[PDB]
């Protein structure tokens, strides 16, 4: 509805880099985006850290559910949302360990894990958006992308340096 | 104004307008005693810090707060005080004169010349240092920054701790981190950016920097840190055993009740100064209060912490003195030969046994040291046997665990410049075969030798000397504003050896790192040699 | 032109011959001379007679046959002279009349009473000859009588058993009696009695040291030289004679319980048949060697040396820079360095093979582990090899040998110590490689001054030439008072560094040696460190 973002045939990737002294290391993050798609299968947006360093935060489709994996040092634990083509929001937050997920206005789904665990996305490096190298391109439509004070979509928009278009995409005007 | 006034959420401030000594730089408006935090006097003694009531009025801010409780006629530990706090350690006390309970203020010292904000912590020891010390007006007039110093309770009414509820101790964290919360909120009244808020510290202070770097409540309230001489992973870093240590206090006191909640009760109806002038000795090498593993302040030990990299990525600076365990190496620090093989051996055997104090493997590692720290070219000339006794024990305490710092901390893509400092200022208590020791760097940090010999420093400095002040203090300043020490103001004299120096990072691969001194230099690996001994070899023999 | 004169023995006839170089003038030789009977029948396995007498006049004047040596036989490069492993053939050619029967011994005479130089050959304890070396430079050098010569080797010279039926050690015995033929020999050759010493390399090194310690040596030589060996190492003596001897008869084919009989056994075999068989050996040991005997041995070479019973006599030692060159040789041919996991497996195999000790081995493979790895560039790879062979050539070569040469000073007994760095530019010896085992040899016998040989096709340099005249004085000087700089103060004769740089004595308090290379200079120690750590710490873990 906000700012549409449609990914074509194949699909593409807006990537966005940090600069190397000011990548940022957050315990807690916010997440959120509107997608309409129908796929049945497919990763939606993913983010990895810098090399050597195996936290990571993925939202992918599995039989067309929505889930989101993820790992801050430690180990990986997912949290679906138990996708019809039209405009639905999707908000994931976290702190630390602790997760939470939600879509539209459909009862929240919260994690809490168990055990003594990392607590920081370490060094996070850039933002993959639409699965075009994780084997899954994302065919669809994509708006109000939002990242813990950051809407990169929007500062995609804005044409800046950090951020790089590449694939197959169509902006909306 | 001569008598300025400024205005903080808690009310107004009057400061003074004082003049440095100096004719190069600009006048500073300082201030002091200004609260940060509710004076814990009666049931708040051993509760977390809370904000200070606002006050009507304007507050006559311009005379040194009150020191915080501390022990000077005491046993004090020595092995980890600097140098010159034991030599004039009446000096010391004449700044150590107002102690009392309602300890909890900090001072600024504001230039004229958004200004970026430097905060200092103090502290030789876990139970002594008042900010008051340190007068930091020189500094804030060369790098147009923000000073900030502070005092916090110490000793025992500030990291008392049984390991339960009824008592968490490391309270002194908590008042350092609610004051700069208190910067957080209050420092763009008078013109400092809070968002360049850097923390330097020294000693056990160092240590205190690096444990907020790993604090989960100190999430924002900086962007830069600096450390030095001793960082988180230290044998006297953190405490680990408070629970023994409560209990023969309190019986000592007298009221050694089986439940911590009744010790808490009788300790928080004792006074005060009772409790500072009661003498606890803890193992050598090893704290009676400080920090402690709690979950709240460091869930874990800061190694745990620091292997899995919790942190977030805060620049640093960590540097250490070629020579720094001085006081180590004290009997026979005034003897015309060296050290003896009957009494070479006994010093290694003693601390061996002291630190890595185990029946079952204790001959391996002390034949081993033995032998490492040894130049036998010169086997059994004795005099050079002392220098590397010295040498021995300042690479175990400082440099070996600020490696470990350096190195962990670039694993995770955070920038790092290390240092090292090699000059010195001839001090007459100091021995000729000496050299740059654990607290002479302070005055340097702070340029001292600009305004010249003062109390806490008698030892005169040449103008050489007077212009590595300068250059130091520019490099520091230079990080406050960027973070690399070149880059907002390129060095210069104001011939210069510090003019071509380019200061590079520490890349874990190659460690690369500043060697500061009379004759600056990049080199590539500090005691590569010995320091891989202390990381690598050193752990697979405990078996 | 043929010299003539009269031995103990009988008259010999020798050859006037002449060298391509100016200024030194003909030398007079003696080739193939006997100095005990032939051990043939139950001689064998026995120690030395003395030679048979001959009527007339001796034709001594040709090659005499080597010992049996199956050169081809499968051996341990490792402990080797590298040139007698690039250039095999070479010494095959030398090495072509295999006889059971070799106790000559080949002279030499200057032509401008002077000392005589006993020379050891051999590298392992089994194959080299007399005839290897042409040493004729060196006589009219120093105006010295250089003697070279055959013994009986490995099977036929050491054979043991721990009795009587195989007392072995014969090789040594072998040893002392051309000594004492040349002590009653060399009187009427102008050789001086009170200069007779003895030298040598690799396996003959460690012989020198052996000579040292027995008690068939009183009186005889004087001084003694042993460069790149001692007594100490691994591979200076066996310890297990018997196992190695009861497999060797199992290969022979009989193997009988007792002994003596097994000796008859051998006994009537012939020698290209027994000598031909091959027998592997633990690495770095020796299959056949000196053993504990009593009677040449009364124990361990190190133990005798800690109680000190001999009578001090003058020594010089010396060990190149890098010995192991062979140590490094499957990892030699690849362009970049040693893998870290290789150079870790290679130290592993390294440690068990010598210490393999229960109580503790990671211990030792740890310490070793971190000791040899220079930090500066942990990732060299390159780096890593240098280690590696550095590691192997102070336990083997380096560390045993200032053990001994302490221990020898610390009975008052002059002693000199050097090293040497520089080496020939070989072609096929790689250009990143050092001054290797026993590279010193063809400088000690002025190779370069006479030209290259099959033995060194080595491309010599003024600078090459002239290093070795000044080696030569040395050894030489040495020889003549026990001094390397008394007779003769070192002078070119051909910017020269080596007349001011004198030889100072080596004191157990301060190392004090030689370097011998292209900046000659005193240094205060060898790698200090490493060695102190080879001495001190590693004994302490048991
Ligand atoms: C995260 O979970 C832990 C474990 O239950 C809990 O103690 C903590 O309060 C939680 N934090 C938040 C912000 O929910
Ligand atoms: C502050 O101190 C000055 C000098 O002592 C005095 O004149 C003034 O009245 C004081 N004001 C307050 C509010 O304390
Ligand atoms: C100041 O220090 C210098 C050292 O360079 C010394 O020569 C001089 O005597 C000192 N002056 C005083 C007054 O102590
Ligand atoms: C043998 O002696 C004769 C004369 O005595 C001499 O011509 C001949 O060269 C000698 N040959 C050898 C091999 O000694
Ligand atoms: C040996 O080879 C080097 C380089 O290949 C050359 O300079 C030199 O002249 C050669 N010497 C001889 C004697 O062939
Ligand atoms: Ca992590």
């Amino acid at each position: 509805a906000g700012t549409t973002y449609i990914f074509s045939k194949g699909g593409g990737q807006i990537t966005y880099k940090w600069p190397p002294n000011d990548r940022p290391s957050t315990r807690a993050d916010r997440l959120a985006i509107g997608f309409s798609t129908v796929q049945k299968e497919a990763v939606l947006v993913r983010v990895d850290s810098s090399s050597g360093l195996g936290d990571y935060l993925e939202l992918h489709i599995h039989q067309g559910k929505i889930g989101v994996k993820f790992n801050v040092g430690t180990d990986d634990i997912a949290i679906e949302e138990s996708n019809d083509g039209k405009y639905h929001v999707v908000r994931f937050t976290r702190s630390g360990g602790n997760a939470t997920l939600q879509v539209d206005s459909w009862p929240v789904i919260e994690r809490y894990p168990a055990g003594r665990q990392l607590t920081i996305f370490n060094s996070q490096a850039t933002i993959i958006i639409g699965g075009k190298e994780q084997g899954q391109p994302f065919q669809g439509q994509l708006s109000g992308l939002y990242y813990n004070g950051l809407k990169v979509l929007n500062m995609a928009a804005e044409n800046d340096a950090n951020i790089a278009i590449v694939g197959n995409v169509r902006l909306v005007g | 104004e001569r008598f300025p006034v400024v205005n903080t959420a808690y009310g107004r401030v009057r400061g003074v307008r004082r003049e440095l000594n100096n004719e190069i730089l600009g006048p500073v408006v300082q201030f002091l005693g200004v609260p940060y935090a509710t004076p814990p006097l009666g049931a708040r003694r051993f509760q977390p810090p809370e904000a200070p009531a606002s006050w009507p009025g304007v507050r006559n801010a311009t005379t040194l707060p009150p020191a915080c409780p501390q022990n000077l006629h005491g046993a004090l530990p020595a092995i980890m005080l600097p140098v010159w706090f034991t030599d004039n350690l009446e000096a010391a006390a004449t700044y150590v004169q107002n102690q009392s309970e309602d300890c909890l203020y900090l001072n600024l010292y504001v230039p004229t010349e958004k200004k970026p904000v430097m905060l200092f912590l103090h502290g030789g020891s876990y139970m002594e240092g008042t900010g008051n010390m340190f007068d930091g007006s020189v500094l804030a007039a060369y790098g147009n920054v923000i000073v900030v110093t502070l005092n916090y309770r110490l000793g025992v009414l500030g990291f008392l701790s049984t390991g339960d509820q009824a008592a968490k101790g490391n309270y002194g964290l908590l008042d350092q981190i609610q004051a700069l919360r208190w910067l957080s909120e209050n420092i763009a009244h008078f013109g400092g950016d809070p968002e360049r808020i850097t923390i330097f510290g020294s000693g056990a202070g160092a240590s205190c920097v690096n444990l907020l770097i790993l604090s989960h409540h100190s999430e924002g309230l900086f962007q830069k840190a600096i450390a030095q001489s001793g960082t988180a992973i230290s044998s006297w870093s953190v405490n680990y055993q408070p629970l023994k240590y409560t209990r023969l206090l309190a019986a000592k006191v007298g009221c050694d009740r089986e439940d911590s909640t009744e010790a808490v009760e009788c300790l928080r109806r004792k006074s005060s100064r009772e409790l500072v002038d009661q003498d606890v000795q803890p193992a050598r090498y090893h704290i009676a209060f400080g920090p402690v593993v709690d979950g709240d302040v460091v869930p874990d030990d800061p190694e745990i912490l620091m292997q899995q990299g919790e942190f977030l990525n805060y620049d640093m600076l960590i540097g250490v003195n070629q020579g720094e365990g001085l006081k180590f190496v004290e009997d026979s620090a005034e003897s015309e030969d060296g050290v003896s093989a009957s009494a070479f051996d006994f010093t290694v055997s003693n601390f061996v046994d002291n630190l890595y104090g185990y029946p079952e493997g204790k001959d391996v590692l002390r034949e081993t040291i033995k032998f490492m720290y040894t130049d036998w070219a010169d086997r059994d000339n004795g005099e050079m046997r002392r220098k590397t006794l010295l040498a021995l024990f300042t690479d175990h305490q400082w440099v070996a665990p600020a490696v470990a710092t350096a190195k962990l901390h670039a694993d995770y893509q955070s920038p790092v410049y290390f240092y090292t400092f090699y000059h010195h200022c001839q001090a007459e208590g100091r021995p000729e075969w000496a050299d740059a020791a654990h607290g002479d760097e302070l005055p340097y940090v702070f340029g001292v030798p600009m305004v010249g010999a003062t109390d806490l420093f008698p030892c005169n400095f040449s103008k050489n000397d007077v212009m590595l002040s300068a250059v130091v203090m520019t490099y520091w300043t230079n990080f406050a504003k960027t973070g690399d020490p070149n880059q907002p103001v390129p060095q210069d004299t104001k011939p210069n050896r510090f003019e071509e120096v380019v200061w590079s990072k520490f890349n874990s691969k190659e460690k690369q790192y500043l060697h500061i001194g009379l004759k600056p230099r990049v080199r590539d690996n500090y005691r590569a040699n010995k320091v891989a001994f202390w990381l690598e070899l050193v752990p697979h023999l405990h078996n």
